[PDB]
Formats: C-alpha cells, sequence, structure tokens
RNA sequence: CACGGACCAAGGAGUCUAACGUCUAUGCGAGUGUUUGGGUGUAAAACCCAUACGCGUAAUGAAAGUGAACGUAGGUUGGGGCCUCGCAAGAGGUGCACAAUCGACCGAUCCUGAGGAUGGAUUUGAGUAAGAGCAUAGCUGUUGGGACCCGAAAG
RNA sequence: AAGCUCGUAUCAGUUUUAUGA
C-alpha cells in the first residue's frame, strides 16, 4: 500500500494549523487596530 | 535565590529538567513551588510522616485530593487508619509504601503525578516539621 | 504458553505464533473464561508489536492485530434477540484487557515507538467498534460493551487512567467512526460519555476543556 | 513482567530456550553514586608508606647564636669533613628532615555503608545490559548477537584455554580481545620500576555459576576476568568508576542472579536486602514532555530564538523615514509648513 | 533509555571524545553525521539514527532502528544510493519520510 | 629610617591524626551502623553473616514517683498553594509549613487536711502538640598533638 | 552565607507643612 503519517505528526499539523489561523486571525485584526490607533494619535497630534 | 539543584543523583536533575519546562510553560504557581522545592538541600527537605499525610485528609472537603511531598514519605506504626488516597513522592520508604498500598491508594513518582495534574488540578503540598 | 512465543527474540516464532494464535482464536472451545489469561495475551501481542520496527511490517501487524478481532468471533451466527451466545460474552474479556495492557503501558513507551501504539490503538478500536456486530445494533451488546468502555478507558472520575489516552480516543473515534461507512447509530449515547466527562467535576482542566473543544466543536 | 533474554550456543547459534530479566537490570543506574562508591571501594586494596623515623634526626647539629653574621639555622659540628660547618634539621636543608614527614597511621582504606556499597553493584549490573553504554565505555560490542549476552551452561565445562577462546570467537567477543593484547603499552611513569611495568585495556567479564575449569581456561587471555555470581565485584563491574563492562553470562549464572538480588516474586538472599525503587518512574523525560498529555496543558510556543526587536537607535530630527512612524502628522507638518507661520 | 545513555557520556565519559582547543567535541563513533557530537547529534545516546557511510566506492546510507536495541549485531540497515546526485537525494528523501529534518 | 637582596641551578614551608562540631552530598529511615570477629575468595582486595553493642526512638522531678485525647491531638486569626465564579480585575471556600492569640492533658506549684483524701489558687516546662535520626563522604572550624617553616637564655 | 514571610507601601544622611521650649 502507502507509508501514513504518524499519529503524533498528525497531531502536530492539526494543532499547529489551529494556532496558525488563530495567529493569521490575530495579526490580522491587530493591522486594523493599528491603523485606527494612528488616527488617534494623529488627531491628538493636531 | 537558588537556581540548580546540589544534588548529583541524576533522576532528581531529570525532574528539575521536566519541572523548569512546566515552570515557564504551565504558568501557573503549583509547579513554581514544586520546582523550587527540588533545589532544596537535605535538613530542608524533612520527611513527612504517614501521620500527617492522614491529619492532612480529615481537611473538610479533601476526600479525592491527590497529595503531593516533595520529600520522603516514611512510616508511622502508632496510626491504624489510613483513608484510600493518591500520595505522591519521591521516596516511599517500604513500611509507609506498604501502608498505602494495603489501604487501597495508590503512591506514585513526581513525573506520574506531572502527568496526572501539570497545572495541578486538586492537589495539596505537605511539609515536614523543620524546627 | 504464548506469552513466550509472541514475546519472542525471533521473528519466524512471533510470525508463527501469530498464526498459532489465529488457530488458537478458531478454536473456541477452550477460550470460555478466566480473564487473566486474555490479559496475558494481549500483553503477548504487546510485546508481539514492540519487536516490530519496520513501517511496512508494523501497519500490517497493526491491521492483522485489529483483525484478530474479526477471526475471534466473526459474526457469521449472527444472533438474534440473542443476549450473549458464545460470539459476544467472551469477547468482552478479550477487548478490556487490550484496554487495560494499554491501562498499564502507558509511562513505559518511549518517544520512538508511541507512534505504534496511537496507530495500534486506532486500528484496534476500528475493529472493536466494528465488532459491535457486523451491523452497527446490537442492544444489550452497545450498553453492556459501553459498561466495559465506560468503566475502564474513559472513566474519567479516577486518574489511575492515563491522560492522554483518553484525548487520543477523542482525537481519533469520529473519523474510524465513519470509517465504518450520515447514518443513525448508539454513537450519541458514547458522546453522552463524554457529557459525563463535562458533567464530571474533580478532574484535571484537559479532559474538561481538551473533549469539550475538540469533541463537541465537530459539525459532523 | 520482562521482555525475555536468548541464551546462544557455544556455536554462536540461538537456542529455541529464553530465560526471563532477573529484574536487577531495571535498577536505578546511578553514575554519582558508582562513582563515591568506587573511590572508597579502590583506596582498601592499598599499603602502608611512610618515611624513616630516625631520617633526619641521625646528625648531631647544633645553632651557632646570635650575631655570628651567618644564617641561625642548626649546623654540623666536628671538622675537616665537608660536613662539619654546614645546615642540618630542616625542611630546606640538604640531608635535612622533610616537612610532616609521612607517618603509617594515615586513613589507608574506606569505611563505605553496606547499602550504598550494594546499590552501587546492582547499578553497575543494570548499566551491562544497556548496549550503547557498553560501547560508550570501551567494548567493541558491534559483532556481538544480542544484550545482555548470555551462554549455555556447557562454557562452564570447558578445560582448554583453546576451546574456551573459540567459544568467546563464535560468540563475537573476538573484537573484544583483539582490543586487548594490541593494547599493551608501557607504563608512562615511575611505575615501570614499582611492579606495574605493563598496561592494557580490560576485556570481557565471564560470569559462571559453579566453577567447571573454567576460571583456570581464561585465567591466560589476557582482559578477561571472571566472577562468581555471588560475589560480583564492583571494581570488576564498573572499572574506573565507569558504568557498564561487556559481560558475558552463563545460563546457570543469569538463572541465579534473581535469587541472588531479587525481584517482585522471589525473595532476595540477602538479608532484609531490597532493590532499590526509582524516584521517576520512566529514565527518559521527553516521553513524558512530548506526551499527547503535557502539550494539551500547555500556553503556545515561541521561536527558540527572538527575532531582534530594535537592534540599533535610529533618530528621528534626522532620517525622515523613522520620523514618520512617531508622530504621523509631520507629514501634514511639513505639507502646510507650519513652522513657516504667518500672523 | 537513552536520556540515562546520554546524560552519562555527555559528562561521566564518552569514552570516543576529542576536545578540541576550541572547547567543542567530537565523537568519532563511525557512524555519525556531524563528526562533532551533541545530543541526537551522536549516535549512542539517539535511539533514532540515520548515516551516510562509504565501505568502497558504494555510498550507503545506514540506518539505526530503536526495535533493534536488544540486537547490536544487525543495528545498522543499509541502501546503496544509485550513484547520480540527483536522484540520490531524491533516494535520500524516502528514506527520511516521517524523521527530523 | 631599618632589616633582606653578588649572580645562577636545585632543594625549601598550613601537613597528617585524634577528639568535637558546621554545612552540603549519598544510603536507609523509627530506626540505623557488614569489615572485633566468623564464612568465603581468582587472596592484605571483593563477596556474605551470627550473637551483641553503639546512637536515636516518650516525658515531668531534689531523696521517694507518675505519665501525656474535653479534642478533625483545638478555638480563633492569619498564612505558600489548590478549588468555584469572573475575559479580566476581584470575591468566596479549603487551607501545608510556620507565626499570633485562647487553652487543655501530664508532671511540678499556694492552700484546703480525708498517713494527704478532696476542692479550689495560679503559673511553670530543649513537656506532649501527631518521631528525624544513624552512617559514610566532601567542604571547613575549634583544641591537643613537633602542628605553617626557622631562629633564645636552659635544667 | 543560608532558611523563613514577603515584593512591598518596606523605607531614605533630603525638602515641606503641622505641633513645643
Amino acid at each position: 500500500e502507502k507509508i501514513l503519517t504518524p499519529e503524533s505528526q498528525l497531531k502536530k499539523s492539526k494543532a499547529q494549523q489551529k494556532t496558525a489561523e488563530q495567529v493569521a486571525a490575530e495579526r490580522a485584526a491587530r493591522k486594523a487596530a493599528n491603523k485606527e490607533k494612528r488616527a488617534i494619535i494623529l488627531e491628538r497630534n493636531a | 535565590h537558588r537556581t540548580a539543584p546540589k544534588s548529583d543523583n541524576v533522576y532528581l536533575k531529570l525532574l528539575v529538567k521536566l519541572y523548569t519546562f512546566l515552570a515557564r510553560r504551565t504558568d501557573a504557581p503549583f509547579n513554581k513551588v514544586v520546582l523550587k522545592a527540588l533545589f532544596l538541600s537535605k535538613i530542608n527537605r524533612p520527611p513527612v510522616s504517614v501521620s500527617r499525610i492522614a491529619r492532612a485528609l480529615k481537611q473538610e472537603g479533601a476526600a479525592n485530593k491527590t497529595v503531593v511531598v516533595v520529600g520522603t514519605v516514611t512510616d508511622d506504626a502508632r496510626i491504624f487508619e489510613f483513608p484510600k488516597t493518591t500520595v505522591a513522592a519521591l521516596r516511599f520508604t517500604a513500611g509507609a509504601r506498604a501502608k498505602i498500598v494495603k489501604a487501597g491508594g495508590e503512591c506514585i513518582t513526581l513525573d506520574q503525578l506531572a502527568v496526572r495534574a501539570p497545572k495541578g488540578q486538586n492537589t495539596l503540598i505537605l511539609r515536614g516539621p523543620r524546627n | 504458553n504464548f506469552v513466550k512465543q509472541l514475546s519472542s527474540n525471533n521473528r519466524k516464532t512471533r510470525v508463527n505464533a501469530l498464526e498459532a494464535l489465529k488457530k488458537y482464536l478458531t478454536a473456541k472451545q477452550f477460550k470460555e473464561n478466566k480473564q487473566i489469561e486474555f490479559n496475558k495475551l494481549w500483553k503477548g501481542l504487546y510485546y508481539a508489536m514492540w519487536f516490530s520496527d519496520r513501517p511496512r511490517p508494523q501497519q500490517r501487524l497493526a491491521n492483522e492485530l485489529g483483525e484478530l478481532h474479526g477471526l475471534y468471533f466473526d459474526p457469521k451466527d449472527n444472533s438474534t434477540a440473542d443476549e450473549l451466545t458464545t460470539n459476544d460474552k467472551a469477547f468482552i474479556k478479550f477487548s478490556r484487557g487490550f484496554w487495560k495492557v494499554m491501562c498499564f503501558e502507558w509511562f513505559n513507551i518511549d518517544r520512538y515507538r508511541l507512534d505504534k501504539y496511537l496507530l495500534l490503538i486506532r486500528r484496534v478500536l476500528f475493529s472493536q467498534l466494528k465488532y459491535l456486530q457486523s451491523r452497527n445494533w446490537d442492544k444489550k451488546l452497545v450498553d453492556e460493551y459501553i459498561k466495559k468502555v465506560l468503566r475502564w478507558l474513559p472513566l474519567s472520575g479516577s486518574p489511575k487512567v492515563y491522560t492522554g489516552i483518553p484525548i487520543h480516543i477523542v482525537d481519533i473515534l469520529l473519523d474510524e467512526w465513519e470509517r465504518l461507512l450520515a447514518k443513525k447509530t448508539p454513537l450519541a449515547d458514547v458522546i453522552a460519555i463524554f457529557q459525563d466527562i463535562v458533567a464530571d467535576y474533580n478532574n484535571s482542566k484537559v479532559l474538561r476543556e481538551k473533549i469539550k473543544e475538540d469533541l463537541f466543536s465537530d459539525t459532523r | 513482567s520482562r521482555p525475555q533474554v536468548t541464551v546462544h550456543s557455544l556455536t554462536g547459534e540461538a537456542t529455541a530456550n529464553a530465560l526471563p530479566l532477573p529484574a536487577v537490570f531495571s535498577a536505578p543506574i546511578r553514575p554519582d553514586i558508582v562513582h563515591t562508591v568506587f573511590t572508597s571501594v579502590n583506596k582498601n586494596k592499598r599499603q602502608a608508606y611512610a618515611v624513616s623515623e630516625k631520617a633526619g634526626h641521625q646528625t648531631s647539629a647544633e645553632s651557632w647564636g646570635t650575631g655570628r653574621a651567618v644564617a641561625r639555622i642548626p649546623r654540623v659540628g666536628g671538622g675537616g669533613t665537608g660536613r662539619s660547618g654546614q645546615g642540618a634539621f630542616g625542611n630546606m636543608c640538604r640531608g635535612g628532615r622533610m616537612f610532616a614527614p609521612t607517618k603509617t597511621w594515615r586513613k589507608w582504606n574506606v569505611k563505605v555503608n553496606h547499602n550504598e556499597k550494594r546499590y552501587a553493584t546492582a547499578s553497575a549490573i543494570a548499566a551491562t545490559a544497556v548496549a550503547s553504554l557498553v560501547l560508550a565505555r570501551g567494548h567493541r560490542v558491534e559483532k556481538i548477537p544480542e544484550i545482555p549476552l548470555v551462554v549455555s551452561t556447557d562454557l562452564e565445562s570447558i578445560q582448554k584455554t583453546k576451546e574456551a577462546v573459540a567459544a568467546l570467537k563464535a560468540v563475537g567477543a573476538h573484537s573484544d580481545l583483539l582490543k586487548v593484547l594490541k593494547s599493551k603499552k608501557l607504563r608512562a611513569g615511575k611505575g615501570k620500576y614499582r611492579n606495574r611495568r605493563w598496561t592494557q585495556r580490560r576485556g570481557p567479564l565471564v560470569v559462571y555459576a559453579e566453577d567447571n575449569g573454567i576460571v583456570k581456561a581464561l585465567r591466560n587471555v589476557p582482559g578477561v576476568e571472571t566472577a562468581n555470581v555471588a560475589s560480583l565485584n564492583l571494581l570488576q563491574l564498573a572499572p574506573g568508576a565507569h558504568l557498564g563492562r561487556f559481560v558475558i553470562w552463563t545460563e546457570a549464572a543469569f538463572t541465579k542472579l534473581d535469587q541472588v538480588w531479587g525481584s517482585e516474586t522471589v525473595a532476595s538472599s540477602k538479608v532484609g536486602y531490597t532493590l532499590p525503587s526509582h524516584i521517576i518512574s520512566t529514565s527518559d523525560v521527553t516521553r513524558i514532555i512530548n506526551s499527547s498529555e503535557i502539550q494539551s496543558a500547555i500556553r503556545p510556543a515561541g521561536q527558540a530564538t527572538q527575532k531582534r526587536t530594535h537592534v540599533l537607535k535610529k533618530n528621528p530630527l534626522k532620517n525622515k523615514q523613522v520620523l514618520l512612524r512617531l508622530n504621523p502628522y509631520a507629514k501634514v507638518f511639513a505639507a502646510e509648513k507650519l513652522g513657516s507661520k504667518k500672523a | 533509555s537513552d536520556e540515562i545513555v546520554w546524560q552519562v557520556i555527555n559528562q561521566s565519559f564518552c569514552s570516543h571524545r576529542i576536545k578540541a582547543p576550541n572547547g567543542q567535541n567530537f565523537c568519532r563513533n563511525e557512524y555519525n553525521v556531524t563528526g562533532l557530537c551533541t545530543r541526537q547529534s551522536c549516535p549512542l545516546a539517539n535511539s533514532k539514527y540515520a548515516t551516510v557511510k562509504c565501505d568502497n566506492g558504494k555510498l550507503y546510507l545506514y540506518m539505526k532502528t530503536p526495535e533493534r536495541a536488544h540486537t547490536p549485531a544487525k543495528l545498522w540497515e543499509r541502501i546503496k544510493l544509485s550513484k547520480n546526485y540527483t536522484k540520490a537525494l531524491q533516494q535520500i528523501d524516502e528514506h527520511l519520510l516521517h524523521w527530523s529534518k
């Protein structure tokens, strides 16, 4: 037949994806938060 | 402040090697207490008698706790009765080991305790009489 | 015995010991009682995997160790509202000991052979699982078998079981559930066990939160 | 129950018979105990040495006294000999008595705890059945069938050295017996002329239950030491306080080792002795750490090496680009001029 | 086990180390990949261990399975690696499937 | 100021032991200590062990004695931790060692005098709270040994 | 030097106001 991934390494991919998709979503919602933060800082300095 | 254990027992160095990992990754203050306690010297790790374990389980709502002695568990001939409880320690003396097993409960090592309670849920850390 | 032939240091007497265990499992007239004999059989089969290192023969060996739940009490007798009649009565003693062996073993497996027993326990949960019976319904087999799964391996009110094996069963029982091939089966009572684990306090957070995310978060 | 060990014959072939592990090979391998016990035990087979009680005092010197325009060291009397008018009774003097004359009543032998001494030998036995520990210790054990190596009981009955070495060569200890014999060197010190002229490597131990000519058969083949299982010397088992000698066991010896030390089922044969308990469950940490369990109750990981946050200080006022990350209004300030403003 | 093998050879003697003046440690156990020795870069401490060697012009890749901890006689399973570079690196890759990078 | 230094080689000064501790490590643990010995040995090594003994395990006094539960071996207060709630911030519960407070048991107090019964007066304690030692080794201190090395008037 | 509570409101070769000879 054909070789299969170890059931620790299978878990790895899954948990990495769980953290990675969380991290990418967290990062993406921080670029927008810093953009809004930048606008607050600009009007304060004015 | 104490950094590393003065001990040369490499198995104790493996527990330090384990609990240093669980000290920083769990961020629960149980593991930091155990990892501090492993560094302690032999005079500063007094032997907790099996009688002090029995006294500790009279504690209200402590029927299903896993008592953890960082030092050694020693036998007491004076007491008769002993509860069915999981006790975790470094060294179980042959007499004490036999007493816990015959009573119903288990005697387990600190790495078994690290598996069963990583963050350290539903536990009690006892200490021996220093003064 | 078979504990000296399945735990040998020779490959050929372990393969021949497996084939004599195939003949020993189709010789059903001698396997009538004595739980601890089945425990010794699963300890010998544990070592019989433990000496196999290469990936293709260890997958063939895991597939045939799962298949040993198939040769032993094949479905053909196919009992009718017959409670536990010589295909389902003794079978449960062949299941529990396996889990008991793993309940004894989860400390003593190293970081290089633990994939063999994750994959082995995948195949064996799939195979008992496939032998509820040939159909996925036999009702006193469901509640007695679920009593002799519930009462040992996902107890989760006892710390005596090692906490990595219920979270691994949570990771495998869905894909290995639907390896049986949307149908309605006694699944939910199984899931009720995990709900019992969420109902059970006086435990650790991992069982409580890892089944509470991993098992319940599945849209299937 | 344990894995189990195959017994080989004198032709180097796996006989169908198998023996259970005596559970001494499940003792805690303690390098620190073996070291601190070996150092004390290696001191025991040691003789006294002392400088003579009379040496340096076999002179009749006298101090010359004050204000003689010469050093005040006690000088020898007499005359016309050369030895007259020169220093004696002094550690610095020639022919003088040494500082702290070495006396016989130095602590030569070392008292050890009997239980600690027993622990060490159990650890030393445990380390013989590891194979990697044996390879690290020395011992060319690449071409040997299995560890721990157990040979059939008929090995004991061998009378002639030629046949006995042929048994080991058939087993696979050929390379270890060629390590010794090729490693025969002169002692590098004053040991040459103190009856320690030659020095060579340690070969295999050959452990037997009872002798039938094996002690004499192997006492000429260089490096090969034999020990009765009842004894089992620490100095033999862990030479130079290094664990894991290559030990060839015999069938009868390997079975007797259960009786000699003890296990769960069998008693002990040593009065009130038990094998010591592990203070850990598993001698490896990484199964515990890289578990399904622990890695479930754990916060996410870092990079193993931090990305360097602010490596060098870029200054605003100069360098336009950094003066835009601080204060985004500086763009507006430059466009309207603002410093150059009319009232 | 293997952690107990490592600590006993990390200090307390790996009797084939070369202490270079650089403070560096070199395992001369013929079967190690890096000539240097470190944890799971030396072939005794680690249990799963791969290596390329040459006996003749034929470059074999030896492989050590933890299955064979009992028997040191046949520890290193070995495979010839063609001779062309491109197909050999591809030959390598398949053997190393699901190992450490 | 003065004492030392012509130059060069070699020699040359905190050592060893006993007594008593300190801390650390190791073994075992209410015990602990094989090595005066005997058995055994590939021989001053290693390996086994009988009966004893050493030190510790239960205290309060002066001749005579007695003897530690009103008890989750305590009531409270704190008190590392752990559990419930809360995103947190917090709050509540249980609380180790330990500390503070109120006491008790035991022995000893000031009397009451049925040889000292009995009840009161109060405190006391290397007291009990419900054992932590023994042995080996290392680091080192104290004192004696010629005692870091050399140098004095002597009987 | 080590052990024990804490990590604080624990203090300071300082200034200030307040209250006396």
